[PDB]
């Protein structure tokens, strides 16, 4: 439920998208989500395509992305919890 | 404190050079900010100082307390003419 | 008013977005639109997006982007006064 | 005048060369019709042979309209074998 | 009636529609018309909703268009006249 | 009188390169083939010599009564391997 | 035709959607086609709405449609024969 | 074997660098696996070492990866960190 938190938090904040995409590419995300996803102009907009990709309440996708927070820049977690 | 210091340093950040830039990037990576490939990105990024100042401001932006703080330490054993107190 | 009138030469008369961009950072741009302005591709579109975010009743807007470009380029708008 | 400067002398300003050129940029900012930001990446990110020219064929576009007589008077100071210099 | 005259070649032959638009924001489009005309992708498509919101008799627009139109390209305006 | 002369050799634009493209568009910019505007947008696409000579191609709409043949008489003082063909 | 089996991989597959336009302009669409296919973000998107404006029943263009996808990838089409 | 090769992972092939990168490129064009264009796509497009790689891996040649064991036998001739070579 963190997520959800940080699912407003960080569709105004993290900028490593393309990385993250990784993440999830065939996990979650087939290419009609990546290249959608990847189109978008700044980093925001990027995060609310994906995250409008990811409806699915699976806990799986979720920790997923934390897993690829954490590997990414492993700050936000600690920022996004204050 | 910590919302004052990053507009008031994109205020501030338009004052360098690239002695400083590239030591900033050393350290911004070392303290596992971010990752190889986003310094890569900010030293490849097509232009001179000028934008990648604004990339590494990009990386301020999911920054926390602590994010900003080590960024501003690091101005500290400088001549901060950026005014940073 | 002066810039609501001549806005038609300054989107294609004035270069140096980047520049401009800073102050109005600080004031009435976000991060995410900020972004968005950046990822346009020409000087002209930039300056398009940027307008459209600045808006028309503010007087204060309007004043900090006059500011920006007297402080960026004044001789475009010596130019402008001739 | 300032618009007929404009007009022409282009592609004739294109076979222009690097001595010029490099006094050129350090006298815009001088007299300060060229910012320290756009002569800072035009000098390295645009391409040395040609794109050098394009660069302050990007003040063409109004910068200085004075500065028109600005770079013809620059242009004065050395060999201005091009028409209307 | 020059404009009625050439709509249809002109909607499918200039390509530079937001330049065009800047003439008209400062005498007859509002905003709300640029972001609408500026939504369109292509270019053909984008001068059609342009002409869509000018069909008008006001000649003033009209004419002024024109104008935009010499100074826009000075290519078509002849080959046109022609 | 010119639009087949690129009608029927527009994939060959595909084949044209290097920074003859370049060269290619900023004499149409002198003229009024081009504006600055149009100039800047063809050069902030990031092909290298493809998009840009599409986009010069899109520039043909326009009936090319003294246009489309600027562009050909500039291919012509170049090597056009293509029109010898 | 192969090509009408194999849409469905084509549209999710081939990755040199504009080499592909600039073979069915002059020869079979009108530009405005060319721009409208070219505006959408996705490489799957430009196929699709190129196929939308590609004829089924029109049996000439697609021949010369499958010239160019033998010319543009080369790889892809073999891949689809196996 | 061919479906294997087309997953894998990206993670693990995004922990590359050059001096392979450019000659999988070489091999590519010259295999006629992409044309000119996918070489000019990826290589000035795709700046970021990383992007430049994900565009290769867009140069998976989707149920064309037959072609792939061009990828895979260029990795076999060379240092395989991977543990799917």
């Amino acid at each position: 439920h963190f997520i959800d938190q940080h699912r407003a938090a960080l569709i105004a904040r993290v900028t490593n998208v393309e990385w993250l995409l990784d993440a999830l590419y065939g996990k979650v995300l087939t290419d009609e989500q990546y290249q959608a996803v990847r189109a978008e102009p700044t980093n925001p907009s990027k995060m609310r395509k994906l995250f409008s990709f990811t409806p699915a309440g699976n806990w799986t996708c979720k920790d997923l992305l934390l897993q690829a927070l954490r590997e990414s820049q492993s700050y936000l977690v600690e920022d996004l919890e204050r | 404190a910590d919302k004052v210091l990053k507009e008031k340093r994109k205020l501030f950040i338009r004052s360098m050079g690239e002695w400083t830039i590239n030591g900033l990037l050393d350290e911004l990576l070392q303290t596992r900010v971010l990752n190889k490939e986003e310094m890569e990105k900010v030293k490849r990024e097509n232009a001179t100082v000028m934008d990648k100042t604004r990339a590494l401001i990009d990386s301020v932006i999911p920054k926390g307390a602590q994010a900003c703080q080590i960024c501003i330490t690091y101005i500290c054993e400088e001549d901060s003419y950026l005014a940073g107190t």
